[PDB]
């Protein structure tokens, strides 16, 4: 079965920075595209990043010049780097196999990792 | 012999035949920039069923057998019977059981069942990925994400009822569902088998005339379209006539009973799907007492009126 | 002059006429102990349709409007608005909207919306208590309770799908639904009004004969039994044929299609129910290909061959 | 319109004693059969006690004569008497209008209040 694993979370000083990793299983990982999604408490979930099977990128405006999806094939690891964040950026982070070019997710969710950004 | 006929009923006394809610107006538009093959929804005018399409309206995306999960996991595997709760059988000549969702994207709905020693029960909000590399419903498998982790027993029989579709994000709002992309109907990486054919308009000028509803929405921004090619009560009433088809193309006259005016007159494919004189995208006006007319069989280059 | 029949569809191919969910079975069963007044699935044969009966299944017990938080609760008044979104129109001959649940007990479905103005969409777990105080669809009102006391917006269309049944305890299991107790369409210490005539044998040594399902159970020991005395399908049927009644009672013979066998007979009354010569509770035993056909006009005093 | 409003929960030691109320509004509370309920985590909700517009109670077989349900029509409320506790008797209880034999319940329901009961174990 697909298994979806995003660790790397945690409380962060606004302008700081950090990096997301998510373990996607159970898949031929090399052939998928993957994306990575937020959603804070009583909001909908939202797309940030889409990495293809080439390694091509494409971001959500919202963090363009700031985040940088990556992957690792020998790994099965997805990556989300994040610069100069923003107490708006808090949410839970979950990534997921996606479909191209518009990245909707495919797979039920993984448990996501928290991200906090402090405003002090 | 039998003469052929389509039931007098307006839209809005109809039932898409994808997803069971209502009809709501007539739509038509292009459809070059995409493959148009439901199986839901698909009869010959002389009554026999295609692709995935049976009859009850209300069996349409439902699922029912036994589930089972690993522990801990909030998600259950689902062993689909029949609708009779006798066995499923993936050797008969169908792409997927009768019924099963066309279309990839995420159905939302409710996961209930009954303990039979005592008739104690329980119900779960549940969602199906029918783009999921597990949805499998051909070799009898389908996977269900709930809100519990304990609640659900083994060996008891278990419905999925539908509500509606959601939508997780991406680079635009409404980029899922995809109603015209078939699901995988044995998990990924596998073939689809005894398919009812693509649609596509003939000649120039023609479209699709497509029989529209709006499935309700249960989280995020869907794409909420859902067109079908036959009304679900024409189906049933093609089954149920098996009137033979004089030729292939059935010429339809769309009536306002108060005026007997004709709005529009459209082709019924012998193989079941209906095109118009139209180059745009629009809902058909239409009054809501309006009916569609069999008038004539006709030959195959017939050119319709321009709506 | 148009000849009378009923379709040709089994028992599983059809559809109950009182709830959104597949038939499974005959059942007869003595009824002089309660009134039998539903008022879904009520069609006389000549296709007059009566009660609150209307024609696609996919709309029983479903409800349109927009909503209003009911302060102080998780729960929301539903202001209906008709199925294709007119208003609803209260002065109407009949006792409810068209397809309103016809019995008392608590249908637990999903309550969903879309705001219009971005797509963005929701979905909560809800339950409608049809023998509330302050049911009143006649007037356009009924409440659901639901899992939030924030998410729903105002002015936004909102629909709820229903599910299936619950029961929260008593002196018994299966003490509610009361499946032929009548909702207050008004609310409490109202008048009905344009009721469908309650039905009883009036031929010694018969009973009716009952189209049965079993209601999904979303909590507790619900009574799921749901029986209704003509399929959807029948509805429909007599609805689109209109052919006339040569005699208050036609008779039918449930008959194997493989052998020609018939299996039983029994009279298809004139103004919508079915009867079988048979005293005491009985499960009817059929062949799951078997169906019904019509035979011929008959008086007052036939005598049907024991069930 | 209607309104069911509870109190009275509280923690209490195996073999202690509570007292619920519940204030019924919205209704012709003289004329209406009234019942408890209570459900645990995990478990089906349950019937406790009803009672008549005559004011004649029924109990569930595991109450045992250790709850009396009354009413005081002059202040529209619903009383729950509780002794002899048992940690088998945690749960929300939730009071309700009730139609008699069976007391199946009618309206939404209220908030509810906590009972629990410590084994002294």
């Amino acid at each position: 079965q697909v298994q979806l694993q995003e660790s790397g979370g945690g409380l962060v000083q606004a302008g700081g920075s950090l990096r997301l990793s998510c373990a996607a299983s159970g898949t031929i990982f090399s052939i998928d595209a993957f994306g990575w999604y937020r959603q804070a408490p009583g909001k909908q979930r939202e797309w940030v990043a889409g990495i293809t099977s080439g390694s091509s990128t494409i971001y959500a405006d919202f963090v363009k010049g700031r985040f940088t999806i990556s992957r690792d094939n020998a790994k099965n690891t997805v990556f989300l780097q994040m610069n100069s964040l923003k107490p708006e950026d808090t949410a839970v982070y979950y990534c997921n196999r996606a479909k191209p070019p518009t990245y909707y997710s495919l797979e039920p969710w993984g448990k996501g990792t928290q991200v906090t950004v402090s405003s002090h | 012999t039998k003469p052929f006929s389509v039931p007098v009923l307006t839209v809005e006394e109809m039932t898409n035949s994808r997803f069971p809610i209502p009809l709501e107006k007539l739509f038509t538009g292009p459809s070059s920039a995409f493959v148009v093959q439901p199986q839901n929804g698909r009869c010959t005018t002389d009554g026999v069923l295609l692709g995935t399409t049976q009859l009850s309206p209300v069996n349409i995306c439902t699922f029912r057998g036994d589930v089972t999960h690993i522990t801990g996991s909030r998600n259950y595997t689902m062993n689909l019977a029949s609708q009779n709760w006798n066995d499923y059988d993936p050797t008969e000549e169908i792409p997927a059981p009768l019924g099963t969702p066309d279309f990839v994207g995420k159905i939302q709905g409710v996961l209930t069942q009954t303990t039979r020693t005592d008739g104690s029960t329980r119900g779960h909000k549940a969602t199906v990925y029918t783009g999921s590399a597990d949805f499998a419903p051909k070799l009898g498998r389908v996977q269900f994400e709930t809100d519990t982790d304990r609640d659900f027993e083994a060996n008891q029989n278990t419905k999925f009822t539908p509500v509606g579709v959601i939508q997780d994000g991406g680079t635009t709002h409404r980029n899922e569902p995809q109603q015209w992309v078939l699901p995988s109907y044995s998990g990924r990486n596998t073939h689809n088998v005894h398919l009812a054919p693509a649609v596509a308009p003939t000649f120039p000028g023609e479209q699709l005339l497509f029989f529209r509803s709006t499935m309700p929405g249960c989280s995020g921004y869907p794409n909420m379209d859902l067109d079908c090619l036959l009304p679900q009560e024409w189906v049933q009433y093609f089954y149920q006539e098996a009137a033979p088809a004089q030729s292939d193309v059935a010429l339809l006259r769309f009536v306002n009973p108060d005026t007997g005016r004709v709005l529009f007159e459209c082709k019924l494919h012998k193989s079941g799907y209906v095109t118009v004189a139209h180059t745009g995208q629009h809902d058909l006006v239409i009054p809501p007492n309006g009916y569609f007319r069999f008038d004539s069989w006709v030959n195959q280059f017939y050119t319709l009126a321009p709506m």
